[PDB]
RNA sequence: GAUCCGUAACUUCGGGAUAAGGAUUGGCUCUAAGGGUCGGGUACGAUCAACUUAGAACUGGUACGGACAAGGGGAAUCUG
RNA sequence: GGAAUCCGGUUAAGAUUCCGGAACCUGGAUAUGGAUUCUUCACGGUAACGUAACUGAAUGUGGAGACGUCGGCGCGAGCCCUGGGAGGAGUUAUCUUUUCUUCUUAACAGCUUAUCACCCCGGAAUUGGUUUAUCCGGAGAUGGGGUCUUAUGGCUGGAAG
């Protein structure tokens, strides 16, 4: 079946958020006037937020588990697919194809998924997402 | 040993406050066919590099000298 | 048909002596000194000369800006993207494997 | 007489060993913990040629147990192994073409090289390129293995002197002839100062036992007993049997 | 044999040969089973794997090398891996294949 | 055409060494300036680049072997008897 | 020297071998062959630039690798 | 092996060393601008990767330094050969739009520039591409589109003074 869903986790393999794991928000699986190929629309996750033990303070526990996210279309080959899934319904309206080509909404679609991140990163619901990936 | 091609960034260069002199050197060139014209060049000393701005219409060139800051020890070429 | 010399003291035509014979604005020919040809950065995985990396003498790669022996991406000076791309798919393959290996040997404790 | 040429061998002033282009000495791995309680991997970074010898070396690169580093041991390249493979050294480790193994843990009829001769002295015995021991008995109790050494000879030696499976690559060099004497002079030129060696019968009486006469010839017997003289030992040193071999040498 | 049931499906099916192809037929749910030949390297037989399993797609494993898995499908190169898109009238589905 | 009758690759040697000796050599230097199979990649590129060493071209794999040829006769069977004596184990 | 012809015994078949042995060779005037780049909707022509080889006529006190440079060759014996 | 200097002029004899102009390196303090930041530690590209920047100690890994010889091929530099033109000198009983000669551009810097290599689209037997030399392609050729190394070359600055 098509694995290539709205709520499945990849990881890119190709160019500058290499190792980085995203989830892929809207799948285009051929085509476009744009870029003419299998492309899925993903949300990632940039810098990761660094392990956590009980010695860390309250203002440490917060500046230890920040999250710095990223949007991007890829193509489907430098996307390695997963069998995690995450959920997606809380940034599915703002990651579009409208969200790239003006910048100026990129920073404010990339906004909803830090929080969105944040909140699944503590209670720390996905585990496996925000880990960095070791190579 | 470096040319600048903005005029407005050459005029900004002149008040750097190491820039003590300047230089206006004509060179009789011909306008790539025929007849001959008046290129102009102003290289100004900054403290490590000699900055050019090379100037082909000789009517911008006089609005230029004027540009200038009263300051510059301007050699004429 | 202007003969030449050297310029040093070094009087014999070893790696360190290289001549290149240049026209001066004196109208005559003067040898010029040409120091050694700088290699590639090579990958540390493939061995390629990999790309994006300028390609200096080693003491050089101090006066030029980070965007020039980098790439980015993670190892981006030091491996070739090709390489890179081979250590993500074996990185999650075989930690995947792992995950596979821990239960499938809690079936065996769990029926013997 | 003078000091007669291979009394001048043993000084060691151009007759030492030409070793700058060498990869390094050779060695197994030292028995450390990993070693002899389980096993370690390491990898097959680069197979490559050591200068004075005929076999190809093998750069193999291992995790230190005690630091975070990696150590990188350079063992003689069994005949298969390729860059890349992972190499299994310790006590628990498998029977595989590349893994080195105690001797006590490997069944008998096992083709091992490299195999020491203490526990512990890093690969002594089988070393050369094509050669191997074959492990043809044990003595469990005061643990003991009776190995056959490539030139025939029985051994026994200790059943925790480690061993790689395998033969050595580069094996049937010398079945090529070298055909010239620049090749006997290359061959020679990385290793040691021995290659044009005159016969000593056609030396003068100072130079040597063999020489002067007023023809070419020894004069005397050629076998030279094992309590003789540094200075005299000039020929076939304690030779038991002379003449060209017929019948089977080849030892049971 | 397994290498006649082959020869039905290179000539009254549909199948894609190569790696890039194979894993595009994967991604769009199209393949219905893949042959890997032996001697592929193992990474590449780890995300064969792990692409067939994404999928719930059969992986079939041949007896040969790259060179007599191109011979099985008729052709004078070596292939690595072929997926099967459409079995024809062949039996390889049905089949323990 | 068809260069030479015999000699084959010897015939740089010229009509030196005594030909029973350049025997002993074509024989064996056809064997090391010969391609090879690969084992991993299946592809016919495997060169010898020094005397027990053999490397090759695409895939980049450098494998140990004969001096001059990649598998001799005696690791082959080395290679089934440690095949045998491994299966004795495991069974 | 170069070009063309012709090359033996013997051989370890690679050589021997420039084997041995012959012919030609200047100057001038021509002929022929060997090339580059440009425009053809989805058969050719303009033009430019090379020294190499072969041939023909004429010519001279039969001369011409005109100085320079530049293998003597063969039939064997002893020996390494 | 190796941080970094070139041109022009000058002396009775010194010069990559002096003089005029124009650079670069190392060590050191440092001030301002640009950049980053309310998503704290930059964004763009599918990607190769881009850039005026774009924190990163211990420790670890890797690359450069760092490398044979010969052969042929491609490219560059200088030299040689040659055409027109602008100067000068020679020959000129006769001839010769003739004989000789000057016509140059450094280090350094900005933009651009390549074999190789890599990426995307595509999926090839009727096998195709291609070297002087036969090697490459389902482990993805030919093809279309791109990215990089900047040896090297072109233009401009240096610089016609």
């Amino acid at each position: 079946a098509k694995f290539l869903k709205a709520g499945k986790v990849a990881v890119v393999v190709r160019g500058r958020y290499a190792g980085k794991k995203v989830v892929i928000v809207k799948p285009h699986d051929e085509g476009s006037k744009s870029h003419p190929f299998g492309h899925a629309l993903v949300a990632g996750i940039e810098r990761y937020p660094l392990k956590v033990t009980k010695k860390h303070g309250a203002k440490k526990v917060a500046k230890r588990t920040k999250i710095k996210p990223f949007i991007k279309v890829v193509n489907y080959n430098h996307l390695l697919p997963t069998r995690y899934t995450l959920d997606v319904e809380a940034f599915k309206s703002v990651v579009s194809t409208e969200t790239f080509e003006q910048p100026s909404q990129r920073e404010e679609a990339k906004k909803v998924v830090k929080k969105a991140f944040e909140e699944r990163h503590q209670a720390g619901k996905n585990q496996w997402f925000f880990s960095k990936l070791r190579f | 040993a470096r040319e600048i091609t903005d005029i407005k960034q050459f005029l900004e260069l002149t008040r750097r406050a190491d820039v003590k002199t300047a230089t206006v050197k004509i060179n009789k060139k011909l306008n790539k066919a025929g007849k001959p014209f008046r290129q102009t060049k102003f290289k100004v000393r900054g403290s490590s590099s000699l900055y050019t701005l090379v100037i082909n219409d000789a009517g911008k060139a006089k609005k230029l000298i004027q540009s200038l800051p009263p300051t510059l020890k301007v050699n004429r070429l | 048909a202007q003969r030449v010399t050297f310029r040093r003291r070094n009087p014999y035509n070893t790696r360190s002596n290289k001549i290149k014979v240049v026209k001066t604005p004196g109208g005559i020919l003067r040898a010029q000194h040409v120091k050694k040809l700088a290699t590639r950065p090579k990958c540390g995985d493939c061995g390629s000369a990999l790309q994006g990396i300028s390609t200096l003498r080693p003491r050089q790669y101090a006066t030029v800006s980070k965007t020039h022996k980098t790439v980015s991406r993670a190892y981006g000076g030091s491996r070739c993207a090709n390489c890179v791309k081979e250590r993500i798919i074996r990185a999650f393959l075989i930690e995947e494997q792992k995950i596979v290996k821990k239960v499938v040997k809690e079936q065996t404790e769990a029926a013997k | 007489g003078r000091v007669i040429r291979n009394q001048r061998k043993g000084a060691g002033s151009i007759f030492t060993s030409h070793t700058r282009l060498r990869q390094g000495a050779a060695k197994l791995r030292t028995l450390d913990y990993a070693e002899r309680h389980g096993y370690i991997r390491g990898i097959v970074k680069q197979i490559v040629h050591d200068s004075g010898r005929g076999a190809p070396l093998a750069k193999v690169v291992f995790r230190d147990p005690y630091k975070y580093r990696l150590r990188e041991e350079i063992f003689i390249a069994n005949e298969g192994v390729h860059t890349g493979q992972f190499i299994y050294a310790g006590k628990k480790a498998s029977l595989n073409v590349g893994n080195v193994l105690p001797l006590g843990s490997v069944p008998e009829g096992t083709i091992v090289s490299n195999v020491e001769e203490k526990p512990g002295d890093r690969g002594a015995l089988a070393r050369a390129s094509g050669n191997y021991v074959i492990i043809i008995g044990h003595n469990p109790d005061e643990n003991k293995t009776r190995v056959r050494l490539p030139s025939g000879a029985k051994k026994v030696i200790s059943s925790d002197a480690r061993g790689v499976i395998g033969v050595i690559a580069g094996g049937g060099r010398v079945d090529k002839p070298l055909l010239k004497a620049g090749r006997a002079f290359h061959k020679y030129r990385l290793k040691r100062n021995s290659w044009p060696k005159t016969r000593g019968v056609a030396m003068n009486p100072v130079d040597h036992p063999h020489g002067g006469g007023n023809h070419q010839h020894i004069g005397k017997a050629s076998t030279i007993s094992r309590g003789a003289v540094s200075g005299q030992k000039a020929g076939l040193i304690a030779a038991r049997r002379t003449g060209l071999l017929r019948g089977s040498q080849k030892t049971q | 044999s397994i290498n006649q049931k082959l020869a039905l499906v290179i000539k009254s099916g549909k199948y894609t040969l190569g790696y890039k192809s194979t894993v595009k037929s994967l991604r769009q749910g199209k393949s219905k089973l893949i042959i890997i030949a032996a001697n592929t390297p193992v990474l590449r037989k780890s995300e064969l794997e792990y692409y067939a399993m994404l999928s719930k797609t059969k992986v079939y494993y041949f007896q040969g090398g790259n060179n007599e898995l191109g011979t099985a499908v008729g052709k004078l190169f070596r292939v690595g891996v072929v997926s099967i898109l459409e079995a024809g009238d062949s039996d390889i589905l049905t089949t323990l294949a | 055409a068809k260069r030479t009758k015999k000699v084959g690759i010897t015939g740089k040697y010229g009509v030196r060494y005594g030909s029973s000796l350049r025997r002993q050599v074509k024989k064996l230097e056809i064997q090391q300036h010969a391609r090879y199979d690969c084992s991993f990649c299946g592809k016919k590129t495997v060169k010898r680049g020094a005397a027990g060493i053999w490397t090759c071209s695409c895939c980049k794999k450098t494998v140990a072997g004969g001096a001059y040829t990649v598998s001799t006769a005696a690791a082959a069977t080395v290679r089934s008897t440690i095949r045998r004596l491994r299966e004795m184990v495991e069974a």
